[PDB]
DNA sequence: CAATTGGTCGTAGACAGCTCTAGCACCGCTTAAACGCACGTACGCGCTGTCCCCCGCGTTTTAACCGCCAAGGGGATTACTCCCTAGTCTCCA
DNA sequence: TGGAGACTAGGGAGTAATCCCCTTGGCGGTTAAAACGCGGGGGACAGCGCGTACGTGCGTTTAAGCGGTGCTAGAGCTGTCTACGACCAATTG
């Protein structure tokens, strides 16, 4: 389920973004904006590994996922 | 260059309603430009895979990548149909 | 990383599964994809305090994280 | 001809021709340039669909850019393919 | 169009100045450049708008530009 | 001059943009923030021009620096 | 690919200083990536004038187009000092 | 040898084999992958520059991945390159 | 076992030549649009106060992590070997 | 007056057949981390008040826009014509 992104990891996130107190009702909106990023990167790699022909996602096809919402990632 | 079959589709599409001069370079400019974004993700895609021809599967794919949701659905929808269809 | 790997990793394979059944992640591929959320949680939580200051407040509320999307065009 | 014969409204000849003239790779497919074909085809044949039911619906007789940036920017079905362009208007 | 349009094209042909001396423009670069520009402007008096009755407040101030281009990413 | 982007002008984007007041110190911002779009698009348009071996902004080379900018134009 | 020549290039800028094998996957993938965005975009000049072979000033102008300011000023400077030096 | 003789420290042929293999046109030039590869050069000099030169600053001995992280986010000059970017760290 | 250097061989791009759009320039007259007041009133901004509701500290409960060892699906490869795409003659508008 | 139908001669991919990584699946014992609950108090949020400062309406000043001449620079060609990059035979590490 989404509910395993939990109350304190989404508090750590906002501790390292520099967040000093969060409300009551951040905790199920990140939880939905994680749900939207995971929803439009995995459907980019899912169509790059159906496109090669394999059943397993290795981590080129969640980079070229995210070099196409610019969002580079260096070391894969 | 594509204007003269976007009045043939708007033939089919609405027979009776007409286009002005200035929206016929506005959707030439939107099929040259989403032409020129499928082809360019399709080689992209051929060279990830490393492979030399640019087949139906490759435009497939870019049309999964390029259009978001529905629109990609109805794409690809439309170029299968199309395609089996042609064979024949 | 912030948040655990094990329940990132079945929230993978539970968003995944509407795209393809029976599907296999690498073990990579996960920690791109745990390491690529969090750097998009702390990069939408650094907005979110922006927006939160702005308003000359210090909590974060919800409508600060839909002005930090609505203004990013998301 | 393959495109009546496919029943299309492009030319499947001329959008393989621009794929030559564009060098996108050294060689396509047999069937490439019919797909490719019949999916911009559909995309000119769902955006002008929207501009011939929203000058109906106005009133309009014709096809002004001012029908094309209101349809492409409304109709959340295709708003999102245009939420980075701007018809220009002049 | 809602710049005037001889006085946006002596901002482009001094911006353009610094960049290569005596190159000329075409009459359509300009008016693409101007339909540009506003629809550049209006779509960032939308966010700015948007941080405005963010604060709880009906007039905009250069912080609302300020937050709308930061969080935009300029 | 910058000065030519009047104090109307800006208060009719602002219109446009659905701003309903305007304070007095906008008018210098808006001002600074035309003045670094357009020299972030006009120097990709020179490139364009000086990459064509031409001296003529022609609608294209804008076009194209508004197309690495994520901002397509179409109708040129 | 190219790691064998990143570490070259450090023992000519820092020949003390050594670097991880993390690092240098990272400094991979960041010369295989501004290459194949050099390289596309001096196709997409060459595409855009028409012509067949890439230059070196379609070179010179991605390099303009992609690296922003000063580090263009210095890397079409450094291109360019090489190729005089190379011709000589 | 041409990188000697060019006085740089990156192959030039293996460049222009990318090319090749990367098949971005259909024929280069004779001083083009030698332009790339001084500016590749560059970009690798001043990068890896500014490691050494924080590695030696904070007292580090190797360079990990969070002295890149720390660098190319930092230092104005080249974080315009590194805004959309993000290094692993893992 | 690289990457390079002499020859060679088309052919793409350099390049003088020329037509003619079209960009720049200036003059004069409108008339809209900008500009400068003065006044009244919205509405930012500071203040004070009641009251949620978030943080911090304890317990206690969960489940992530680690270290094992299976077991089988499936990359990644090497080998052929067909079946395709790239070169060429006509119809039917 | 433009395709695109039968035939060639190859040469990327299809398709088996093969290792052997490595992903998924258990168990079991940790101990960190999450979950709950209590309480105190920081701090959203509402209400009020003083008072800048923005908007609207006026008269006056500017200039943009328009129409009409010029006039030369410089895009687009068209036709040559070299120098160029694509191919092939002996090497300092």
């Amino acid at each position: 389920n989404i509910q395993g992104i939990t109350k304190p990891a989404i508090r750590r996130l906002a501790r390292r973004g520099g967040v000093k107190r969060i409300s009551g009702l951040i905790y199920e909106e990140t939880r939905g904006v994680l749900k939207v990023f995971l929803e439009n990167v995995i459907r980019d790699a899912v169509t790059y590994t159906e496109h090669a022909k394999r059943k397993t996602v290795t981590a080129m096809d969640v980079v070229y996922a995210l070099k196409r919402q610019g969002r580079t990632l260096y070391g894969f | 260059s594509y204007s003269i079959y976007v009045y043939k589709v708007l033939k089919q599409v609405h027979p009776d309603t007409g286009i002005s001069s200035k929206a016929m370079g506005i959707m030439n400019s939107f099929v040259n430009d989403i032409f020129e974004r499928i082809a360019g993700e399709a080689s992209r895609l051929a060279h990830y895979n490393k492979r030399s021809t640019i087949t139906s599967r490759e435009i497939q794919t870019a049309v999964r990548l390029l259009l978001p949701g529905e629109l990609a659905k109805h794409a690809v929808s439309e170029g299968t149909k199309a395609v089996t269809k042609y064979t024949s | 990383l912030l948040i655990r790997k094990l329940p990132f990793q079945r929230l993978v394979r539970e968003i995944a599964q509407d795209f393809k059944t029976d599907l296999r992640f690498q073990s990579s591929a996960v920690m791109a994809l745990q390491e690529a959320c969090e750097a998009y949680l702390v990069g939408l939580f650094e907005d979110t305090n922006l927006c939160a200051i702005h308003a000359k407040r210090v909590t974060i509320m919800p409508k600060d994280i839909q002005l930090a999307r609505r203004i990013r065009g998301e | 001809s393959r495109t009546v014969r496919a029943e299309l409204s492009f030319s499947v000849s001329q959008v393989e021709r621009s794929l030559r003239e564009g060098h996108y790779a050294q060689r396509l497919s047999r069937t490439a340039p019919v797909y490719l074909a019949a999916v911009i085809e559909y995309l000119t044949a769902k955006v002008l669909e929207l501009a011939g039911n929203e000058a109906q619906n106005s009133g309009e007789r014709n096809i002004t850019p001012l029908l094309l940036d209101m349809v492409v920017h409304n109709d959340r079905l295709l708003s999102t393919l245009f939420n980075t362009t701007t018809i220009s208007q002049v």
